[PDB]
């Protein structure tokens, strides 16, 4: 491997996935369970060859990274003010805004909307398991167009996954610390 | 309603009663329940036997639970 | 091969291009259902009926809230609560409307099943063009697209109005401001 | 440590101290007999420990629910009858042991019917052996805990003496 | 695996080799019983059977008889003992008449071979036939079996009465 040199490799981390360095001490990328069956419990389709656990884990990692990046942006925003131009959003930090907004019937709306988007893109994941050429985390979302020049696309890929790992860990710290750089415990 | 989503009817979902019965063999019972699905899907008399026996037993259970726990006002 | 609406999804097999408003938005593959008497024909007929019903309901709510009720009818600006005031004083009107809608819906279901069986009637077609606004082609497709888009928007709008009236117990534009 | 039944996934042919690498077939049969007897007795002992703790209908209540205390409260003439019954059972087992084709722990004589054993039969025998081993460990722990602490299983757990 | 098979590889017998008919436990348990224990004369088999049977027969008569006593009574014990002894006498009478009407042999396991070898052209049922080769299947064998049953029944009933008296007195 290129990290943890005293372990050769998991088994499936050949390098076909971006941002691959070989770091997987527990060998989690070799579970034979096709996690698409957590969505569609049965084979359903006779053409459902199956999805490798590594590809499902890559999709989950990309989704986690995007969620964590947006989450740290939002949590940092509400520490330095920046409230929505509307009533009922006064100042109630981030450690308490979640509960007060769950009370005020709009976190349920956010849950519904996020679930709608998640269901559509999980249908995309299921089609990938069925055998579509779509790669993990690829929703073909390039509106501004900074995704051409394949070298730039690969660099931005590795950038996104590394930034997502950093943002996951940073959000874990921020939520655990209740923020120290911009507020108090 | 939950119990009604058990047997495979028209989708790739649910159970086949033939596969359930045929898998319930044992050292003491030889082939086990193999062929029981064919018996109960080709003989009305076997279905009538099972249904009537369990139906009479259910009627007796109903009779017991009636006076035991009176379910109607002023009964 | 990829759906026009969702580029990360393959083209839904049953939705090629024919129906107005077709952009390939079938992430769950519901167009491939062929059971319990439900298929693409039935789904399209249900969608068109929903579109028309939502258009009528949204137009009615907006009309009553903006221009006020007709003479002799109750007011209140809450369309989800003024229904009980109409029923409290004119129950026969509500009952007759319900009976008429029931008969028309029985006819609609019979027509849907028949047209599905001996294919001669497009889904949602009831030969209702008294003013001849869609006689010629090359305008019928545009009118179908307009109807489908307006009906989907009015479906969403009418569901929103129903929920707002049930929860807030206030008018639609009252909730707006 | 042979093709014997009882080898499971966590530690296949578990003989770290090499007790079986030097023993002949007779000593290994003796070891299997001892293991199976210990496992069965321990399963009975664990079940009795728990059930006695939360249910002792006999002897008109009394017979304190803590084991190792009811051991000294049985009329001691019921102890004799249990001892004699166990003795007669083991005399019968000894008589079984000389029947032709005898297998170490097989007192049902399954060798009469089971020629060319399957994988289900071996798996069930391994299940019995593993449950017996777990019950041996559990009953040893039960007795030791009751000795050092003085409370029974469900009593020590309920209080929180862990 | 299958734990039920035809008995002794004969699918036409009215019997089966179940885990109860032909289990090692069944084999040993029935081979340690007096009726089938090897090395016992018919008198010894009868004596052991009678001892056990009188021993457990005095129980119900003494406990639930017409002269019970919640405390220990010598009259209750005597009544139970006499009832048990008379029941053993009735059983011995039945054994005697059964043996009288069943067998006509004085030495078995031979007559069968003699008539299978030296021919049996006689009235049969004594030379030929002969069901069972046990020593209990003879006129002499069954007579000694009944005698042993009767004597052992008396002795076992007396022993059980003594034990009951000791248990009721010293406990
Ligand atoms: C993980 C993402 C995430 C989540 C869950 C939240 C959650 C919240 N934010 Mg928030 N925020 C985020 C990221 C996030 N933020 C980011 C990245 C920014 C910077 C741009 C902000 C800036 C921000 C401000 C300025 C304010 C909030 C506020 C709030 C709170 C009120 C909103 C509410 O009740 O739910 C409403 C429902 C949701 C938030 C669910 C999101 C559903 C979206 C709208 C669906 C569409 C997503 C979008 C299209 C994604 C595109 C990707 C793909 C389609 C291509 C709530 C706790 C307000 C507050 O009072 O907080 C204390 C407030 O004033 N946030
Ligand atoms: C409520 C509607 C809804 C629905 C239907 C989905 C549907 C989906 N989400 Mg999802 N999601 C939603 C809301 C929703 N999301 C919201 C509001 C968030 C923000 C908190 C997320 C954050 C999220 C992440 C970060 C991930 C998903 C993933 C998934 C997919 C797999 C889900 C699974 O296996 O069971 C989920 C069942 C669980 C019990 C969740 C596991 C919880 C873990 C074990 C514990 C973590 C700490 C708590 C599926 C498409 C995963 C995916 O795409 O995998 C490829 C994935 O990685 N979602
Ligand atoms: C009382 C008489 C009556 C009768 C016999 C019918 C008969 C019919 N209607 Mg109908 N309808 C009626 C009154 C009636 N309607 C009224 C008063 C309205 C409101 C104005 C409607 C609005 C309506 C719509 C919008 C639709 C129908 C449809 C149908 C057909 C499908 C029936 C079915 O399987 O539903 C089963 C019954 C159910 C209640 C199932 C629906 C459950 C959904 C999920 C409820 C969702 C609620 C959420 C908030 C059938 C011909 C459908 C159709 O033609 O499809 C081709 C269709 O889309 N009807
Ligand atoms: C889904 C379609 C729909 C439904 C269910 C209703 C239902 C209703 N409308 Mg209505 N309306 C609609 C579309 C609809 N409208 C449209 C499209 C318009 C604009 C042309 C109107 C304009 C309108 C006015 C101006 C009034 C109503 C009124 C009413 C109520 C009593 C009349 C009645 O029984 O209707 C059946 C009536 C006939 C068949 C005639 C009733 C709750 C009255 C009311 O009480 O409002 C508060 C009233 O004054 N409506
Ligand atoms: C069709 C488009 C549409 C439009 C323009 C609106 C517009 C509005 N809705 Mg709404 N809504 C819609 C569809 C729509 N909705 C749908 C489809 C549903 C689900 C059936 C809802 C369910 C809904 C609820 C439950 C509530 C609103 C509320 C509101 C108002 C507050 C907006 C806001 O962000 O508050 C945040 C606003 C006038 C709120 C309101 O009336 O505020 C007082 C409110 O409580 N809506
Ligand atoms: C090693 C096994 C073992 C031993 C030594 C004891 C010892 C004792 N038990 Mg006990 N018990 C056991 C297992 C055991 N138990 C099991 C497995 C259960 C669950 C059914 C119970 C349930 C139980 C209750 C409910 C009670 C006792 C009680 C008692 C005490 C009085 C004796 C009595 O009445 O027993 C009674 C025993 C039984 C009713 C069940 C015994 C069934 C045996 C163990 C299985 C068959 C044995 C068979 C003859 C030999 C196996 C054949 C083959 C494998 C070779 C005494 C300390 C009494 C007491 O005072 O509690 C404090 C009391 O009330 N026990
Ligand atoms: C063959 C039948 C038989 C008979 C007649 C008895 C008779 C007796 N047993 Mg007993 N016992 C038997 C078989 C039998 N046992 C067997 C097979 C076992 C299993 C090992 C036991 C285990 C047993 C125990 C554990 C106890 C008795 C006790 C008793 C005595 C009291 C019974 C009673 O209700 O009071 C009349 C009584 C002398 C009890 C006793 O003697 O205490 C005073 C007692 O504690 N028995
Ligand atoms: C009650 C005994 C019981 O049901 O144990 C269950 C025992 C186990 O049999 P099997 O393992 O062969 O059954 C497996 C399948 O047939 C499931 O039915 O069945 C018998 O041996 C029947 C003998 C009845 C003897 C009556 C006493
Ligand atoms: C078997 C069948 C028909 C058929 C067939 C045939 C005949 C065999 C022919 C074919 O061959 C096959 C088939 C299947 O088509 C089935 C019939 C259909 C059903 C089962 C009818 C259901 C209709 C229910 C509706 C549409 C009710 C809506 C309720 C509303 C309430 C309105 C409110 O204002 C109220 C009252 C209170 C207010 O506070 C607020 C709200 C809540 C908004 C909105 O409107
Ligand atoms: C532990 C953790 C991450 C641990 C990472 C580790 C050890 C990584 C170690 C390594 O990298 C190094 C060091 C070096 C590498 O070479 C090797 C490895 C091994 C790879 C994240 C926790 C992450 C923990 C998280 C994210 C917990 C979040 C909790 C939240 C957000 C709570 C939200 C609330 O809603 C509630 C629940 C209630 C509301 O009332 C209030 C609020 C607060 C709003
Ligand atoms: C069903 C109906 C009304 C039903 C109303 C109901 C149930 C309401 C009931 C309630 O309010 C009450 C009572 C009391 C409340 O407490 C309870 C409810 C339940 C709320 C009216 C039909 C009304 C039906 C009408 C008006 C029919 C008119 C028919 C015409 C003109 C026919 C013409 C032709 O027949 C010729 C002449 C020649 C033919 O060849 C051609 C044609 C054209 C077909």
């Amino acid at each position: 491997s290129k990290a943890v040199p005293f372990l050769e490799a998991p088994k499936a981390l050949d390098g076909s996935l971006p941002a691959d360095v070989g770091f997987d001490p527990l060998g989690l990328s070799d579970i034979g369970f096709d996690f698409t069956y957590l969505m569609v419990p049965t084979k359903w389709d006779e053409s459902r060859t199956g999805l490798s656990a590594l590809k499902w884990f890559r999709e989950a990692e990309i989704k986690h990274g995007r969620f964590a990046m947006l989450a740290v942006l939002g949590w940092v925003a509400v520490d330095m003010g920046l409230r929505l131009p509307v009533a009922k959003y006064a100042g109630y930090n981030a450690v308490q805004a979640h509960d007060v907004f769950v009370k005020s019937g709009d976190m349920t709306v956010g849950l519904l909307a996020i679930g709608f988007l998640e269901v559509v893109m999980g249908a995309a994941i299921y089609e990938m398991s069925k055998g579509s050429d779509r790669a993990a985390g690829e929703f073909s979302f390039d509106p501004l167009g900074l995704g051409k020049d394949p070298s730039k696309y690969a660099r931005y890929q590795v950038s996104e996954i590394k930034n997502g790992r950093l943002a996951m860990l940073a959000f874990g710290g921020i939520a655990t610390q209740a923020v120290l750089t911009n507020s108090g415990f | 309603i939950v119990a009604g989503h058990m047997y495979k009817t028209n989708w790739f979902l649910g159970h086949s009663i033939k596969t359930i019965l045929e898998a319930h063999k044992g050292p003491f019972t030889g082939e086990g329940h193999k062929g029981l699905y064919e018996v109960l899907t080709t003989s009305w008399h076997a279905q009538l036997a099972i249904n009537l026996a369990l139906f009479g037993s259910l009627s007796i259970i109903v009779a017991h639970h009636m006076y035991a726990m009176p379910p109607y006002p002023y009964i | 091969e990829r759906s026009k609406s969702l580029p990360f999804l393959m083209k839904p097999k049953n939705l090629d291009g024919s129906m107005a408003g077709d952009v390939g938005f079938d992430p769950l593959g519901l167009s491939e259902i062929n059971d319990v008497g439900v298929d693409l024909y039935w789904l399209r007929e249900a969608e068109l009926k929903h579109c028309r019903l939502g258009m009528m309901a949204a137009a009615g709510i907006l009309f009553v809230e903006i221009l006020g009720p007709a003479p002799g009818f109750p007011a209140g600006k809450s369309q989800m609560d003024v229904f009980w005031k109409v029923y409290a004083e004119k129950p026969s009107l509500i009952g007759a409307s319900l009976a008429a809608i029931a008969i028309l819906e029985v006819i609609s279901g019979v027509a849907t099943t028949q047209g599905r069986q001996n294919g001669d009637r497009a889904p949602g077609d009831y030969n209702f063009d008294p003013l001849g606004f869609g006689k010629d082609p090359a305008k019928f497709k545009d009118l179908q697209l307009k109807e489908v888009k307006n009906g989907r928007l009015a479906m969403i709008a009418a569901a929103g109005m129903i929920l707002q009236g049930v929860s807030t117990h206030q008018g639609a534009l009252e909730n707006l401001s | 440590l042979d093709g014997m039944i009882g080898s499971s996934a966590p530690f296949k042919n578990f003989d770290p101290l090499g007790f079986a690498a030097k023993a002949d077939q007779k000593t290994l049969n003796k070891y299997r007999e001892s293991e199976l007897k210990h496992g069965r007795v321990a399963m009975l002992a664990v079940l009795g420990w728990i059930v006695q703790e939360f249910w002792h209908p006999l002897y008109d209540g009394k017979l304190s629910s803590n084991p190792l205390k009811a051991l000294t409260e049985v009329p001691l003439i019921g102890w004799a009858q249990i001892f004699v019954a166990i003795n007669v059972i083991e005399y019968l087992q000894n008589k079984i042991k000389e029947l032709p084709g005898y297998r170490p722990g097989d007192y049902l004589g399954t060798w009469e019917w089971v020629e060319q054993s399957d994988e289900g039969w071996d798996s069930y025998q391994t299940k019995e052996l593993n449950n017996g081993r777990l019950a041996m460990v559990a009953i040893a722990g039960l007795i030791v805990q009751d000795l050092i602490t003085g409370q029974a299983a469900l009593e020590q757990i309920t209080a929180g003496n862990t | 695996v299958s734990f039920i098979k035809p008995y002794r590889q004969d699918p036409f017998v009215g019997h089966l080799a179940t885990p109860i008919t032909t289990s090692a436990f069944t084999r040993a348990y029935l081979k340690v019983l007096p009726a089938y224990r090897p090395g016992l004369t018919p008198l010894s088999r009868g004596a052991e059977i009678g001892f056990t049977h009188g021993y457990f027969l005095i129980g119900p008569f003494y406990t639930y008889g017409p002269l019970r006593s919640v405390e220990f009574s010598l009259t209750s014990l005597a009544a139970g003992l006499l009832a048990a002894i008379t029941l053993l006498l009735i059983l011995t009478v039945g054994l005697s008449i059964y043996g009288q009407v069943t067998y006509d042999v004085y030495d078995n396991a031979l007559i069968v071979k003699l008539v299978r070898q030296m021919v049996g052209s006689e009235r049969t049922q004594d030379l030929p036939q002969i069901k069972g080769t046990s020593e209990l299947d003879t006129v002499l064998g069954w007579q000694k079996f009944s005698e042993g049953f009767f004597s052992g029944g008396l002795i076992g009933s007396i022993v059980a009465a003594v034990g009951i008296a000791l248990y009721s007195t010293y406990l």
